[PDB]
């Protein structure tokens, strides 16, 4: 789900109405079980 | 007496200046409005 990876803070669980005001991006992470 | 900035949720009068961070006395939510003026505003009734 929505996250905000900013330097000077962990990863704040983001919400619509904020990204709006702060001009951000309502997007979340993508991970893949890669094989070696 | 006196107030500088407020928080988008927990409306608690803050007050800061450069480098003192841009957060709140608790809620991380880094928003903050700049509370009303002291000089009264005058209106017309039409
Ligand atoms: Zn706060």
């Amino acid at each position: 789900k929505p996250m905000v990876n900013e330097s000077d803070g962990v990863t704040h669980a983001l919400y619509p109405q904020e990204a709006r005001l702060r001009n951000l991006t309502y997007s979340s992470g993508l991970f893949v079980d890669v094989k070696k | 007496a006196t107030l500088k900035y407020i928080c988008a949720e927990c409306s608690s009068k803050l007050s800061l200046s450069r480098t003192d961070a841009v957060r709140c006395k608790d809620c991380g939510h880094r928003i903050l409005l700049k509370a009303r003026t002291k000089r009264l505003v005058q209106f017309e009734a039409r």
